[PDB]
């Protein structure tokens, strides 16, 4: 935290924040989720973090470099240390990032050291190859080397995730899957677990031994597990929450910006919401019925008309305004909404199915009064314009990531926010292979697409096969996109350090500050 | 990261 100069602090350094749903867990090498990384980012602390504009700045690294994008050395700063007063040396992460790519951890994000493209990541992965063989060393205490296969100019950038963050060897072999109850857990960031309550909070304190322990503020912060919007919004009103989590209710949203419209942030997030089609299973392996659903989806009722908070209709899977990406728009996207029905009526029946003999399939989302509200919006469109059965379900946050990935869905609602601000942090997702592909898409020509990237001569080359790669997805139908999110929260008058500033949301509660009221 |  930098405290301006005019800034008179509270006394009580504390804060309460939403987060949305309950966690799937705490160790850094098995979540996947924004609520996760919220509290990780302040648990745990890797070789960059995001400053409070969203650049990679030094973390646990304090200089680094590298041989042609090729060979990174990471310079570890000599004062970092765990909760337990313990250094974090180059070898914790070599030991941690082994951990990831080990096929038996089964990470949901084993694939990010293949988006990294590690030396022997591949093989790995496969099996063919121990986690040992991974391009990545500590050259002595303070010193951690990694060897790519290919120049990765924007590799620096991936390493604020959570899910390279360093984990305790200690912690982990001593206890395993409880390593992160509050008596057990180890952490490096500015703060420590102090204690966790399932489906009630999880509340953190000032870790002492953290680097930079003296520039930390807030003293002790608290999370909620709160899915309804309406409920969170509630809680912030009675001023028992200072912070809400980023999704607001369509009910309420325009009272809001009226009675409390300095509370209300609302700034630009990399971020896209879609409904995901399950690519595998009958009949959404036809690209007629994936093309007509895309199709008669009407964006402008559901971003401008029921929803109606400042939300871009999409077209892609990356965000149009991410760093890189030069996209070109779909004629489909150009043309008339009554065009577009015509087409997607055409292309169901060619497939089998009328408003006589319909189609009938499940719509899943994620526990949530804004998903519940858009769902049910969605599925009167399709019917209206299609003559399609929806049927709704919705799961648990834990429940509802783990279907996804098994398979056992129709159509979701979904989103998918950058880890990193280029191209192929969407991209990346859609790989045949890839952990986060839970589209469950496959495409050799996708693949190559993405593939060549990496083996390109320059820049610009590179975005065109960026632009050509979402005209594939697209040709496919992989998925319908719906809109390119606006981050959008209420946050207290005291609460300092939240710029809104950063596309990538990744706030660290050691930025923020109380101030007096 | 998928959003909540």
């Amino acid at each position: 935290a930098d405290v301006p100069a005019g800034v008179q602090l509270a006394d009580k350094q504390t804060l309460v924040r939403n987060n949305g749903s309950e966690v799937q867990s705490l160790d850094p090498h098995k979540i996947e989720g924004v609520p996760e990384s919220n509290v990780s980012r302040d648990l745990f602390e890797g070789l960059l973090i995001s400053d409070v504009e969203g650049h990679p700045s030094p973390g646990v690294a304090e200089k680094w470099e590298n041989k042609d994008f090729k060979v990174w050395t990471f310079h570890l700063r000599e004062n970092a240390k765990w909760s337990d007063g313990t250094p974090v040396t180059a070898h914790d992460f070599v030991y941690s990032w082994q951990r990831l790519a080990d096929p038996n951890t089964a990470s949901p994000y084993a694939s990010y050291l293949q988006y990294g493209h590690i030396a022997n990541i591949d093989d790995i992965i496969a099996g063919k190859k121990p986690a040992t063989d991974l391009g990545v060393k500590a050259l002595d205490d303070h010193t951690f080397e990694v060897t790519l296969s290919e120049p990765v100019p924007y590799f620096y950038k991936l390493l604020v995730h959570p899910s390279v963050s360093p984990v305790p060897k200690s912690a982990v072999e001593k206890f395993g899957d409880k390593w992160t109850q509050p008596a057990n857990i180890v952490t490096n960031g500015a703060y420590k677990l102090k204690n966790w309550v399932v489906n009630e909070r999880i509340v953190l304190e000032r870790n002492p031994q953290y680097w930079d322990n003296a520039k930390t503020v807030i003293n002790q912060v608290t999370y909620l597990p709160i899915s309804s919007e309406v409920t969170d919004v509630n809680r912030y009103r009675s001023g028992e929450i200072d912070m809400t989590y980023n999704n607001m209710p369509i009910e309420l949203f325009q009272k809001l910006k009226k009675e409390i419209p300095n509370e209300v942030r609302v700034d630009p997030y990399l971020c896209t919401y879609y409904y995901e089609i399950n690519n595998q299973k009958a009949p959404f392996n036809d690209v007629r019925v994936r093309t007509a659903l895309k199709l008669a989806l009407d964006r402008d009722i559901i971003v401008n008309k029921v929803k109606n908070q400042g939300d871009l209709p999409a077209y892609s899977y990356t965000p149009p305004y991410t760093d890189g990406a030069k996209l070109v728009e779909p004629e489909w996207f150009k043309w008339s909404q009554q065009k577009r029905n015509e087409e997607a009526k055409k292309l169901l029946a060619e497939a089998g199915f009328t408003a006589d003999k319909p189609l009938t399939f499940d719509l899943l989302y994620n526990t949530s009064d804004l998903h519940k509200k858009l769902a049910i919006a969605v599925a009167s469109i399709w019917k209206k314009n299609l003559g399609v059965n929806v049927n709704l379900e919705n799961q648990e946050w834990k429940t509802f990531l783990d279907t996804r990935h098994q398979g056992t869905f129709d159509v979701a609602r979904a989103g998918w926010c950058a880890d990193y601000n280029e191209p192929t942090s969407f991209l990346n997702t859609m790989l045949s292979d890839s952990s986060n592909n839970t589209a469950h898409y496959k495409s050799p020509a996708f693949d190559k697409l993405i593939a060549d990237t990496l083996k390109v001569a320059d820049d610009t080359q590179r975005s065109e096969l960026y632009a050509k790669a979402e005209q594939q997805l697209d040709k496919d139908s992989a998925i319908v996109p719906v809109y390119y999110y606006v981050n959008a929260r209420l946050v207290k008058p005291w609460v300092g350090g939240y710029t809104g500033k950063d596309p990538l949301d990744n706030i660290y509660v050691k930025n923020l500050y109380i101030i007096k009221h | 990261v998928k959003p909540g």
